C-alpha cells in the first residue's frame, strides 16, 4: 500500500524512564561528590551543581498566581446552561410533572 | 459475477452487511449466533492524555 | 474411488446437500473423503474385507 | 447553544472531585479483585492502572497552591490579569 | 482454473446461491407489501393534519 | 411517493445576480474589437475608413449578447411574483 | 427508506442566469474573429475581400452556440411550470 | 439512522444552466481557428489552399465538444421526469 | 446525536452538468495546436511536413482528456439509479 | 442544544463533477508545448533535435497536473459509498 | 432562542471536488515557462545553457502551488471523518 | 417571532476548498514573470544580471499572495472548533 | 406567515474562502507589471531608471486590492462570531 | 398553502466574501495600464509626457470599479442585521 510505504513500523522496544528517580539519583550523586570533595560554598562546582536548581526552586514557590493557564481554567467551551424562563422552565416542569 | 451477485442479493436480504459499513442488527445477531461478546465500544476518549491537542475536546457527562 | 467417496459423502454430509453446495466444497469434501477411504483406519490400513 | 468561557469550579474543587471519582473507580476494581477471590499480588496487578490514576490526582491537588491575598493580587483582580504576585521582575524571573 | 482460483470447481455457484434471487424477489415483495400500507398510513395522517390547519 | 412542491421566492432576485456576473465578459470583446480597430488604423491610416463600418459591426454584436443577458435579469423581478 | 417526492419550483429560474452568464463568452470570440479580419486586413488590403466571406462564417458559427445558449433560458421559463 | 430517500424534480433542471454556460467555452477556440487561418493566408495567400483542411478540421472537432454538452443539457430535460 | 442518512436522487444528475462544463475547455488548446501549426508552416512551408506528426499529437491527446471529462459524465446517468 | 447528524450520500457525486470539470484546463498548458515546438522550429530548424527533449517533458508535465485532479475523482466515486 | 448542531458529513466530499476544480489552473502557467525557454533559445542558442536555470528554476516553483493546491483535497478525505 | 440557531460543521471546509481553487491563479504569474525574464535575456544578454533583483521581486510578493489565500484554507480548519 | 429567524454560524466561514478565492486573481496583475518592465528595458537599457518609478506604482496598488480582498476574509472571522 | 417566512442571516455575511471574489479581478486590468505605459515609453521615450495624462485616466477609473465592488461589501455588515 502507498500508505505502507509511508509508514515506519521499524521500532524495536519501548524506553522506559522514571525521570523522578532519575532527578532524585541525579540530585543525591551530586550530593555524594560534593561531600566525598568536601568543597566549600564558593566553588565553582558548588554553584554550578547548586544554584540553578535552588533559583528554580525558590521561583516556583514564590509563584501566586491570581489565576492559572489560559487552557486551563477560562477561555473552556461550555455547553449553555438552562434559563428559568421561557422554554426551558417549561420543559423542567414538564421533566418534573413526567417524573412524579 | 457470482460472487458480486450473491454477495448483492444478501445484502438486499439484510443477511449481509453492506459494503464498507457496520451494520448494528447483523453484527449483534452474528454474535448472538456464535455465542460471542457483544460489540461493545471499547474506546476512551477521557483517558488521560487523548485529546490534548484537539481544540475542540469532548465533555463529560453522566446520562 | 468414486464408490468409497459418495459412500462417505451420502453417510456423513447427505447427497442433498451435497448437491446443494459448491461445485469447489463439494470437491474439498470429495477429497477428504477419497483420504478417509485411502487410509481405511477401520481396516487397520488394508483395503480387504 | 454554547459558549466560550470560565471554567465553572475553582481548581481545588476540580482536582478534589477528581480525586473522588479515581477514588470511586478504584474501589470498584478492588470489590472487584475481593468478589473474584483474588491475593494481593493479583489484586495489585488487577488494580494498579486506578491505583496509578489515584495517585496522580492526589500529585495533582498537593501541587496545586491555591493563591494568597495580597494588596498586588487584589489590584492584578481589579486589572482582570493573569499576574504573579511573587516576582520582581516577571517573566525573566524564571531566569534569575 | 488459474482464473477461478480453485482447483477443483468454481465458487459461489449452486441451489444453495441461487435461491438468494428467489428470497430476494420475495423478500422485495414482501417489502413493497408492507412499504404501501406504511406510505399509504402516513399519507392519510397528512391529509388529516393539513385539511384540519391548511 | 408522496408530492410536496415548494415555490422559493428567494429565487427570483439570485438567478438575477448569477446573470449579472456575465454582462461584464463581452466589455472586453467591445475593448478588442475597438483595440483591433486602432492598431489596424495605427499600421494603416488609410485602411480606417474601410474598418469603420466592420468596427461599429463588431461591437454591436458582441454589445447585443450583453444586452440579452441584461435583459433576462431585468424581466427576471418587474413581471414574476 | 422513506421515499418523499419534492417538486421545487424556484429551481425553474435559477439555471435562467446560469445559462445568461454562459451567453457573454462567445462575445469575446466575437471580436477575435473581427480583428482577426481587420489585422489581416491591415496586414494585405488586397485580400479583404477574400477573407470577408471566413469573416460572417467565422462569426455566425460562433454567434450560433451563443443562441442555443440563450435558446434554452428563454425557453426555460415561458413553458415550464 | 433513519433513512429518507428523496426524488427532487428541480435538480432535473440546475444542471441544464452549467451544461449551457459550457457550451459557449468552444467558440473562443473556433475563433482562434478560424483567424489563425486568415492570418496565415495574409501571410502567405499562396498557401491558402492547402491550410483550409486543417482548418475546418479543428472546428469541426470544437464544434463536438459544444454539441456533445448541448446534448446532454437538452437530454436532461424531454425525458427525464 | 440523532441520525439522518439520506439519499439525494437529484445529485444523480446534478453532477452531469457540472462535469459537462468542463467538456469545452480543451478545445482552445486543441485549436491552439492547429493555431501554432498554420503560422509555424507561413513561416516556412517546407517545414510542413515534420511538424505535421506533432499537430495530430496534441490534437488527438488534449481531446483524450476532454474524453475522460466527458466519460464521467456519460458514466454518471446510465448506471446510477 | 440538539445534535442532529447527516450523512447525504448524494455529496459522493456532486464533488466528482467539479473533479472533472478541472481537468481541461492543463489541456491548454498541453498544446502550449507543442505550440512552442512549432515556433521554435519554425525560426530555426536544425535545433529541432536539441529542443525535442524539452517537448516531450513539458507535455507530461503539463498533462500531469490534469492526470493529477483525475485522480481525485476517481477516487471520489468507486470506494465511498 | 433554539439551538440545532448539525454535523453535515458531505461536505468532506463535496470541498475536495471544489478544490480539486483548481489544481489545473497552475498547468497553463507552467508550460508558459518551457514555451519561453524555446523561444528564447530560438532566438539565441547559445544563451540556452543561461536560460535553462531560470528554465528549472521556473518550473518547480509554477508547478508548486498546483501540489499545494492539491494538498487541501488530499489533506480534506484521509484524515477528516 | 422564534429563534433557530444552528451551528454548521460542514461550513468549516466548504471555504477551505474554495480557497484551494484560489491558491493555483498566482502560479500563472510567477511564470509570467520568468518567461519575461528569458526573453528580456535572449533579446540583450548583457541585461541578464540587472534585471536579476527583479526576476526575485516580483516572485517573492506574488507567491505570498499565495500564501495567503493557502494560509487562510490551512487556518480555516487546525483552529476553528 | 410565521417568522423563522435562523442564524447561520457556518456561514461566518464560507466567504472567507471566497475572499480568499479572489486574494490570488491580482498576483498575475502584479507580476504583469515587473514583465513589463523587464521587457521595456530589454527595449531600452538606459530607460530601466526612468521607468521604475511607474513600477513601484503600479506594484503597490495592484498589491493594494489584493490587501483588502484579503483584509475582508480576515475581517470576517477574528470578530464575527 | 401555507406561509413560512425565514430570515436567513448567515447571507449577510456569505455575500460579503461572494462581493470579495470580484475586488481582485480589476487588479490584471490596473496594473495592465501601467505595464502599456512602460512598453510605450520604452517604444518612443518623447511621448511619455504626452501618454500621462491617458494613463492615470485609464488607471484610476480601472481602479474605480474596484472600490464600487469593494465599498457595497464594507457597506453590507456594519449596518445589516
Ligand atoms: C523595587 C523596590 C525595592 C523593594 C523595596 C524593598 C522590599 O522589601 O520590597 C517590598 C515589596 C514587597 O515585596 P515582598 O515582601 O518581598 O513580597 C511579598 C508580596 O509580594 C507582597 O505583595 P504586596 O501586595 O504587598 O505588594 C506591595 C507593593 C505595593 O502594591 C501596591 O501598592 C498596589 C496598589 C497600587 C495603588 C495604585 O509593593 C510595595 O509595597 C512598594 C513598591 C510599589 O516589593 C515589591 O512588591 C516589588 C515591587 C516592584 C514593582 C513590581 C510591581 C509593583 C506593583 C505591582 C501591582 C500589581 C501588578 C500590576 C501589573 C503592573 C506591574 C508593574
Ligand atoms: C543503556 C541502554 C540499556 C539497554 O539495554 O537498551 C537497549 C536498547 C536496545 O534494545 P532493543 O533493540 O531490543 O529494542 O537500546 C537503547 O535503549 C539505547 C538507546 C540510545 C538512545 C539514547 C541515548
Ligand atoms: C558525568 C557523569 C555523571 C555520572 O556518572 O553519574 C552517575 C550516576 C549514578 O547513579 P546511580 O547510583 O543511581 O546508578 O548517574 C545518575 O544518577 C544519572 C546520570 C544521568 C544519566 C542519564 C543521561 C540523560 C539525562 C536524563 C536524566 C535526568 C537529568 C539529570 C541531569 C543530567
Ligand atoms: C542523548 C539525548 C538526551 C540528552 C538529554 C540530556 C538533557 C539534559 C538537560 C536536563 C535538564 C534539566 O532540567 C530539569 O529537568 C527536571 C526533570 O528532569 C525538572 O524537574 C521537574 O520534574 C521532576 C520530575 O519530572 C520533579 O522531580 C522536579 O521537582 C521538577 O522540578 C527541572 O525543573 C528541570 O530544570
Ligand atoms: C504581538 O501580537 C499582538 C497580539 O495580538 C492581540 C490579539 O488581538 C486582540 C484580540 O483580543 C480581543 C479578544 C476578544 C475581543 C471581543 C470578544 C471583546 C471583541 C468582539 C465583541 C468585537 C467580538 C476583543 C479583543
Amino acid at each position: 500500500s502507498p500508505n505502507e510505504h509511508l509508514m515506519f513500523f521499524d521500532f524495536s522496544s519501548w524506553l522506559l524512564v522514571d525521570f523522578g528517580k532519575r532527578w532524585e539519583r541525579w540530585v543525591s550523586f551530586k550530593k555524594s561528590f560534593l561531600t566525598t570533595t568536601r568543597s566549600p560554598y564558593w566553588s565553582p562546582q558548588f554553584f554550578l551543581l547548586t544554584f540553578f536548581q535552588l533559583r528554580n526552586s525558590n521561583v516556583k514557590l514564590c509563584e501566586n498566581w491570581n489565576w492559572a493557564p489560559k487552557g486551563d481554567d477560562f477561555n473552556l467551551l461550555h455547553n449553555s446552561a438552562a434559563e428559568p424562563f421561557g422554554r426551558d422552565l417549561k420543559a423542567h416542569l414538564e421533566r418534573e410533572a413526567g417524573a412524579k | 459475477n457470482l460472487r458480486v451477485e450473491w454477495e448483492k442479493n444478501m445484502e438486499i436480504q439484510k443477511k449481509l452487511h453492506p459494503s464498507g459499513l457496520w451494520s448494528e442488527e447483523q453484527a449483534f445477531a452474528a454474535a448472538e449466533k456464535l455465542g460471542r461478546p457483544k460489540a461493545g465500544h471499547p474506546m476512551r476518549v477521557f483517558e488521560d492524555g487523548y485529546q490534548q491537542f484537539d481544540l475542540k475536546p469532548k465533555l463529560f457527562d453522566p446520562d | 474411488s468414486r464408490e468409497a467417496i459418495f459412500m462417505v459423502i451420502e453417510e456423513r454430509h447427505g447427497w442433498d446437500n451435497f448437491k446443494k453446495l459448491s461445485s469447489h466444497q463439494q470437491g474439498v469434501i470429495m477429497q477428504e473423503a477419497a483420504q478417509e477411504s485411502l487410509l481405511a483406519r477401520n481396516k487397520g490400513e488394508l483395503h480387504l474385507p | 447553544s454554547s459558549y466560550t468561557g470560565a471554567a465553572l469550579a475553582p481548581k481545588s474543587e476540580r482536582l478534589r472531585l477528581a480525586f473522588e471519582e479515581k477514588q470511586k473507580d478504584h474501589q470498584k476494581c478492588i470489590e472487584e479483585a475481593k468478589g473474584k477471590g483474588l491475593k494481593k499480588d493479583e489484586l495489585i496487578d488487577a488494580c494498579a492502572w486506578t491505583h496509578r490514576k489515584t495517585i496522580l490526582a492526589l500529585k495533582d491537588w498537593f501541587a496545586y497552591r491555591p493563591p494568597f491575598q495580597d494588596r498586588r493580587s487584589k489590584w492584578a483582580e481589579y486589572c482582570s490579569i493573569r499576574h504573579d504576585s511573587g516576582s520582581w521582575l516577571g517573566w525573566s524571573q524564571k531566569f534569575f | 482454473i488459474y482464473g477461478r482460483g480453485s482447483l477443483y470447481g468454481y465458487r459461489f455457484d449452486g441451489e444453495i446461491h441461487r435461491q438468494e434471487a428467489q428470497n430476494v424477489i420475495l423478500y422485495k415483495e414482501k417489502e413493497a407489501q408492507e412499504m404501501a400500507v406504511v406510505m399509504e398510513k402516513l399519507e392519510k395522517e397528512i391529509q388529516e393534519w393539513l385539511k384540519t390547519m391548511e | 411517493a408522496i408530492a410536496y412542491e415548494v415555490t422559493v421566492n428567494g429565487a427570483n432576485l439570485i438567478g438575477a445576480g448569477m446573470a449579472a456576473s456575465g454582462v461584464g465578459v463581452p466589455a472586453i470583446g467591445v475593448a478588442m474589437c475597438f483595440s483591433s480597430y486602432m492598431l489596424a488604423a495605427a499600421r494603416q491610416p488609410n485602411m480606417s475608413a474601410k474598418l469603420l463600418p466592420y468596427c461599429i459591426l463588431g461591437f454591436a454584436l458582441s454589445e447585443a449578447l450583453a444586452l440579452f443577458t441584461l435583459l433576462i435579469a431585468l424581466l427576471e423581478l418587474f413581471v414574476f411574483s
